[PDB]
């Protein structure tokens, strides 16, 4: 309100999409308020209407070029339900998993190695010309080569299961339109151990970092907010399929095993005039109590377990760390994220010994209905697709609530926390402004996704 | 295969609201599914007009624009709070546009429920504005308003012969009753098409007669059509009986039981006189045995310039969209209802009456060795006396122009309508003879003095080609549109050098790959603009490397309205600014 | 002197930049041969001046135009990358609808919104254009890389060519629009 | 095959009066074409078949073979003129191949790849025609339709008369012949020859899309020249 001076980081760097933060100061050099403006919008929910249902997995994935697989499968899952199919046949289930596990693997490696680690490894103040993936390639080459190669293996898993590294077509209502061949499966399986061993190294790395920098990273903030994600029935983490679980900061399971199909009785979206990204919250708590957060650290907090050994060992270490604090840390997201990346490698390593990837059980069909909801844990948090379809076969309604959209409040909050931490003691540097962007980057924000 | 002969007539019939009910009646009548009929009907301009008590089309034609028809349209559109191309709440009035209606000499003009109203002034528009509010039937209006003047500003032997000798007289003499003799008379005269094509008339008659099929048709082409042409309109008003003589003579020459005057929609006012005349001439044959005699019919068109192309005319008459056929076979082989068919222009057939009337020597006495005979010329534009001028073929462009008295100093001339050439008025150009061997001319000459912008003129033609394209083939359907859009961009001040560079390959494709001569012609205006008026066009290209073709706001108008902003950041500039080091 | 490359995303999905990164370890070799101005991968907040601008995405809103123009002035060779930038892409399916009717569908009418929800008004947000347009409708384009996204092999071949001076050649087997 | 003519310095046998296009393809010598089809013969709308002869450029689908006719199908001018036509058709409609269920199974697209088309250099027309999903087994996106007229011809020939091209100029579009203007109200059936003959993504079966892996689609790394008539034609 009494804010007198305005300063803007515009546009946000090393994130996907078009975002801008405004930071409102006063005459004392003190910061009243910060604000995350998500500054782009294409309107997929409204222009997809009128199109045939079978287009959706293919067109709607154009929301994003990092996680189109997340939208491809979400749309597929929703249209499975439409076409009357809940359990997939085995071959389709396993192909879809491999696509997704590969998707999470590469997306996490895209973020750490290309977008985030330029700061974390060359330091938050490094001269801009170096503070990027090329400065990293020059300085810490063998590290950057590994990351690139981790991302590659993920994408190459997608090429095999979807038809392209970016924007495939194989996930269809009922299942999948193809299987792996033996050569694709072996080629992949042969690479998989080495990729996983580099993800191991990457976790060792990010721990070593916190061991040394943890007091400093705490300046960027904590959350007392609720955590939202998909657990499986048992209820370990399952990135492909599961029902909703919400824990309170202390956690404290508020809601568990809530049917994704009823997401509309559970959730509501608020709109502020200053962002195209909406503000989702839990209906029955209103705002700002009903806000929550999703992604890497929400999952590792929420789930009972990770189904792969090495990554669960490392999860314990992430939650125990001096001594609980960091799990609810803003920059905690990076340690969580690299753990999921290891987890995915370990999944994949196993999944490619399953001969059902070569199976002939690709597709089921059932009773047609008019509505379908598909949910999946996308790399950056829980994703929801909702479609309604006429007897026309033309979509009559689409609603998407996308992972990054959920963290709108918490990202705003964290932007504010670091703005105070680092700018109230004027005067402004480029390097101190970068400190704000660093806080944003921890969330791996996908702003195209967020807005759609 | 898909012929529906009477359908064109029937579609007019079914207008005195073309509802799904009336389509069902025609579908049974014609054995065509209702939507096929709808589709045919949708091809024609005058069949797509929103119903009203008063339908008014203003003449979108370069000469009418020069006489300020633009303004006078808005003086009426404003007075009913509507836009051109839409109709009033009560369905009382529709005001819209139309291509040249064959009134180029009497500009500015408009069509109103079919009847033409020439020489409009604000006092006519004001007196009209009242007439529609007081809700008066048109017949009650002063019939002064609808009088069309067919001013002949220079007779020669032909118009003289026409004024002198009556129509029926030619049937006294023995040639008129011998098919071979008529063919020969014409062959000896060296007559050539006065529709602009300019193929030996006699030759096509022969090819048509040499065909195995005894059933044959003559069609007379009075979809004159080309902007600026009105010579046919004069011959129809002045000498209808002579036309029908020629129709009969030529029908006899080629052995055709039937002969069909295909009259454009705009000239429907001439119908009662033409029926009178047609019936008077069909008496002068009554002596013939009735099995033997040539039947004469008149068909009314319904708004298309593409229908001045032979095969498209035929398609129209067979109750189908007037889209050019894939030839061969050509119509002289397989035309109307699959029978051999000759399509001749009005002036050509009138010549035929004169040639059987006076002999071939009399004809070949006039004109050049290659282009023999007298030609008529419909001159209009920036001239003291627009109207019809007889000259011998071979006359210098200058003389024709001069005989009408340019109002300003001469600048540019459009020879033979937009399909022909746009030429500057240099002495070297005005020296050029008007004949097929030199500078081909179908008789249309349009004079523009130095107030006129060559560029803006081409743009008027560009739009006409865009509107009148039959839409059948890729380079013409699309390309005509690309041109029209390129000149919209010039007119709005956004055009640069790059815009002509991107347009070239489309012109190439139109000129080479089009399916008919319309798509080939449509590139002609801008070819002439580049070749002669290079500098006048350079003068309307901005010096920028590129500029958006659309108002960049505009584009933000919609979202400004909604959000409620008018700050600078809710506005975009066009253009940019260079700067060199 | 090393060559300078700027990159940008307008109404894009970031997908063309990911296909660029799909050149994989070859990006290490590219790092030696070039230098990056403004690019979502770098921190430079303001463009120019450079030898090559890679633009993904259509133009959808006002800030796309201001940025596209900037990149145009700053760059010698400007390249339209991906289906979006080439002919407007799948986002251009919105040109079937009225832009008001969209925003209102999403931010006001949607059954899952909070009561009182209104289309965003704040001058910090850029206004959407009436239609989505390719980049060539706004500025001059020197080359097009087709695909949604172009293959990494095309993106590589293209750069490889420009670095050596040679004129871009795309073999049939690298060409796609999908 | 009694007679012969010259196609690019080659004696090419012909049955009079085949067209040049017909005779060339019979002899295994491909010439770009779209609206031509073996069962439904010529049409003359696409213009891709154009060739030099007598001594101008004209459609080889309408050009009748004569003994010793001299024909050029491959020149720089011919490749430019075609490229341009391909840019016109793409510009004219909404060929967003990335979400078209005929990508890789579409002749227009394949012809474009084969002429190394990179982008249509024209301002898009962004037409605004309505989808028709009224038929139970079939749907029609008219913003992809190239007015080849194969669907029309196919339907006339088998007696259903379900379709027709109407309008003038750039307004020209495919229409159902039903009184209501809806495909569902015509006699069109999924078993009709017309139902499956569209060579682009305009007229399609319902819920039969994206069934073929990328890499294995009709035209995936096979230009039209490399295909048999079974696979080249719908
Ligand atoms: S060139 Fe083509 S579109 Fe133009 S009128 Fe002739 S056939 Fe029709
Ligand atoms: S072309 Fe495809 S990958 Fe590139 S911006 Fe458009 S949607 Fe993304
Ligand atoms: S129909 Fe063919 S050219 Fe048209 S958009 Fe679809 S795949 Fe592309
Ligand atoms: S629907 Fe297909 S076959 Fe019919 S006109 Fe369109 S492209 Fe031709
Ligand atoms: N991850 C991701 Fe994309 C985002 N945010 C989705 O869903
Ligand atoms: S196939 Fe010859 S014109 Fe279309
Ligand atoms: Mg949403
Ligand atoms: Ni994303």
């Amino acid at each position: 309100a009494n804010a007198t001076r305005r300063v803007a980081i515009d546009p946000l760097s090393r994130v996907e999409g078009h975002g801008k933060v405004t930071i409102w100061l006063d005459d004392d050099g003190q910061v009243v308020e910060a604000r995350l403006h998500i500054v782009e919008f294409r309107g997929f929910e409204a222009f997809i209407v009128g199109r045939p249902y079978w287009e959706a997995p293919v067109v709607v994935q154009r929301l994003c070029g990092i996680c189109p697989v997340s939208h491809h499968l979400a749309a597929a899952k929703a249209l499975d339900r439409l076409v009357g199919v809940t359990q997939l046949p085995p071959t389709a289930e396993k192909m879809r998993r491999l696509m997704h596990y590969g998707q999470v693997l590469q997306s996490h490696a895209l973020h750490f190695f290309y977008l985030a680690a330029p700061d974390l490894l060359l330091g938050f103040s490094a001269d801009p010309a170096q503070r990027n993936v090329f400065g990293l390639a020059a300085q810490k080459r063998e590290l950057a080569r590994q990351g690139i190669l981790v991302r590659q293996f993920g994408q190459e898993c997608i090429e095999a299961t979807a038809g392209k590294r970016i924007h495939g077509t194989s996930a269809v209502p009922g299942g999948i339109h193809k299987n792996l061949s033996r050569r694709e499966r072996m080629a992949l399986l042969s690479r998989a151990p080495e990729i996983r061993s580099w993800c191991e190294a990457a976790v060792a790395l990010i721990e070593r970092l916190f061991t040394e920098h943890a007091p400093f990273f705490a300046q960027f903030g904590s959350f007392q907010t609720k955590t939202f994600s998909l657990v499986a029935a048992d209820g370990s983490l399952d990135l492909y399929d599961g029902t909703f679980r919400v824990k309170e900061a202390n956690g404290a399971i508020l809601i568990d095993h809530y049917d994704p199909n009823d997401y509309d009785q559970l959730l509501v979206e608020a709109v502020r005039p200053w962002s195209y990204m909406k503000f989702p919250y839990l209906k029955a708590y209103g705002e700002p109590d009903g806000f929550y957060r999703v992604g890497p650290s929400a999952r590792l907090i929420n789930c009972d377990r990770l189904t792969t050994a090495r990554a669960e060992a490392a999860r314990q270490r992430f939650l125990t760390f001096d001594q609980g604090t960091v799990a609810h840390s803003t920059l905690g997201y990076h340690w969580a994220r690299l753990i999921e990346m290891l987890h995915c490698a370990e999944l994949i390593e196993a999944l490619l010994t399953d001969a059902d990837l070569e199976g002939g059980e690709l597709r089921a069909r059932g009773q047609r209905q008019h509505r379908g909801v598909g949910v999946i844990e996308a790399p950056r948090g829980t994703l929801i697709h909702h479609y309604e379809v006429g007897d026309d076969d033309l979509i009559t309604y689409c609603n998407l609530i996308v992972s990054t959209t959920h963290n709108n409040a918490v990202m705003n909050q964290a932007v504010t926390t670091a703005a105070k931490a680092f700018l109230s003691g004027v005067t402004l540097t480029e390097a101190l402004l970068n400190h704000i962007e660093v806080a944003v980057r921890a969330f791996d924000p996908c702003l195209s996704c967020a807005t759609h | 295969q898909r012929t529906a002969p009477g359908l064109l007539a029937a579609l007019h019939q079914a207008r005195s609201p073309l509802d799904a009910q009336a389509l069902a009646e025609l579908s049974t009548a014609f054995s065509l599914p209702p939507g096929e009929i709808a589709a045919t009907a949708s091809f024609y301009h005058f069949f797509q007009t929103p119903p009203a008590r008063y339908q008014i089309h203003f003449v979108d034609h370069v000469v009418d624009h020069h006489a300020g028809v633009a303004a006078l349209c808005n003086h009426l559109c404003a007075a009913f709070a509507i836009q051109p191309g839409q109709r009033t709440a009560d369905a009382r009035l529709f005001v819209g546009w139309t291509a040249c209606a064959g009134l180029s000499d009497q500009a500015p003009a408009a069509l109103i429920n079919g009847r033409p109203m020439p020489r409009l002034d604000a006092a006519r528009i004001d007196a009209l504005i009242e007439k529609i509010q007081a809700q008066i039937p048109m017949d009650q209006w002063p019939t002064e308003w609808f009088a069309v003047t067919n001013a002949i500003h220079r007779h020669g032997p032909l118009l003289t012969w026409l004024d002198t000798t009556p129509a029926e007289a030619v049937f006294e003499h023995p040639t008129a009753h011998d098919p071979d003799a008529i063919l020969q008379a014409v062959t000896d005269a060296g007559l050539r098409g006065r529709g602009g094509a300019g193929f030996p008339t006699a030759t096509k008659w022969r090819f048509c007669r040499e065909n195995a099929d005894p059933e044959r048709f003559l069609i007379c082409n009075a979809d004159e059509g080309e902007p600026g042409t009105f010579k046919d309109r004069v011959l129809l008003t002045r000498y209808p009986e002579h036309l029908f003589a020629g129709m009969i003579l030529a029908a006899r020459a080629i052995g055709a039981d039937k002969a069909i005057l295909y009259l454009r929609y705009e000239y429907q006012y001439l119908l009662p006189q033409l029926e009178a005349a047609r019936e008077r001439i069909a008496s002068a044959q009554a002596t013939v045995p009735q099995a033997e005699r040539v039947t004469l019919e008149i068909a009314l068109g319904a708004g298309a310039y593409v229908c001045g192309e032979e095969s498209a005319l035929i398609e129209s008459l067979e109750g189908k969209p007037g889209r050019p056929r894939v030839r061969p076979p050509y119509p002289v082989t397989q035309g109307y209802l699959g029978h051999p068919t000759v399509v001749n222009n009005v002036e050509t057939l009138v010549a035929v009456a004169a040639i059987v009337g006076n002999g071939a020597a009399w004809w070949r006495a006039l004109g050049t060795p290659d282009s023999s005979g007298p030609k008529l010329f419909c001159v209009s534009g920036d001239v003291a006396q627009p109207g019809l001028y007889e000259f011998p073929y071979g006359v210098a462009l200058g003389d024709v122009v001069t005989a009408a008295r340019p109002l300003g100093t001469r600048y540019a001339v459009q020879v033979s309508g937009p399909s022909g050439t746009l030429l500057p008025a240099t002495p070297e150009q005005l020296a050029r003879p008007l004949a097929f061997e030199a500078l081909p001319c179908n008789g249309t000459v349009m004079v523009f003095d130095v107030r006129r912008d060559p560029v803006a003129i081409v743009h008027h033609f560009a739009r006409f080609f865009a509107h009148e394209s039959c839409g059948f083939c890729t380079p013409c359907r699309v390309g005509t549109q690309l041109i029209a859009k390129t000149f919209e961009k010039i007119a709005a001040g956004y055009a640069t050098r790059f815009d002509l560079e991107r347009l070239a390959p489309a012109l190439e494709a139109m000129r080479l790959a089009s399916n008919c001569g319309f798509g080939l012609s449509a590139g002609n205006p801008v070819r002439d603009l580049i070749a002669h008026f290079r500098q006048q066009l350079e003068a309307q290209l901005q010096p920028h490397d590129f500029i958006p073709a659309f108002s960049l706001d505009a584009e933000l108008a919609a979202t400004r309205r909604l959000t409620g902003r008018d700050d600078p950041h809710a506005h975009l500039a066009q253009f940019e600014q260079p700067e060199v080091t | 002197r090393k060559i300078r490359i700027a990159t940008a995303s307008l109404a894009g999905c970031f997908g063309c930049h990911m296909s660029f990164a799909d050149i994989d370890t070859r990006l290490l070799a590219l790092a030696e041969w070039v230098t990056f101005d403004r690019s979502p991968l770098t921190d430079w907040k303001t463009v120019g001046e450079c030898d090559i601008a890679l633009i993904e995405g259509g133009v959808c809103n006002a800030e796309n135009v201001e940025v596209l123009r900037a990149y145009r002035r700053a760059a010698r060779i400007l390249v339209a990358v991906g289906a979006c930038a080439i002919n407007g892409g799948l986002p251009a399916q919105r040109n079937q609808h009225r832009v008001e009717r969209l925003l209102t569908q999403v931010f006001e009418a949607d059954r899952h919104l909070a009561p009182g929800s209104r289309v965003p008004n704040d001058p910090e947000l850029p206004l959407l254009l009436e239609h989505v347009h390719p980049i060539h409708e706004i500025v001059r384009v020197d080359y097009y890389l087709p695909g949604c996204p172009p293959t990494a092999e095309v993106i590589w071949t293209f750069l490889t060519d420009l670095l050596v001076g040679r004129e871009p050649h795309f073999p049939y087997p690298t060409l796609r629009y999908d | 095959a009694s007679e012969t003519f010259t196609l690019d310095e080659e004696s090419i046998p012909f049955v009079p009066g085949q067209t040049v296009l017909e005779a060339a393809l019979a002899a295994g010598r491909y010439i770009p074409h779209l609206c031509w089809h073996p069962e439904m013969g010529n049409h003359g709308s696409c213009r891709l078949c154009v060739v030099e002869a007598n001594g101008r450029i004209q459609a080889s689908c309408a050009l009748p073979a004569q003994p010793g006719l001299q024909v050029v199908s491959k020149s720089e001018t011919l490749t430019r003129v075609r490229r341009t036509l391909l840019e016109m058709l793409f510009a004219e409609g909404n060929h967003f191949c990335p979400g078209c269920e005929k990508s890789g199974d579409c002749l227009l697209q394949a012809l474009a790849y084969a002429h190394g088309m990179t982008a249509s250099h024209f301002d898009p027309f962004y037409p605004q025609r309505r989808i028709d999903a009224s038929h139970p087994d079939l749907w029609l996106d008219p913003n992809r339709c190239i007015l080849c007229g194969l669907c029309v011809r196919a339907s006339l020939a088998e007696g259903k008369e379900a379709l027709v091209i109407g309008g003038r100029g750039i307004a020209s579009r495919l229409l159902a012949t039903s009184a209501s203007g809806r495909l569902g109200d015509t006699a069109l059936a999924a078993t009709d020859r017309a139902a499956r003959i569209c060579p682009v993504g305009a007229l399609n079966f319902k819920a039969a899309g994206f069934t073929t892996p990328i890499g294995k689609r009709r035209f995936d790394h096979r230009p039209p020249e490399a295909m048999s008539d079974k696979e080249r034609y719908t």
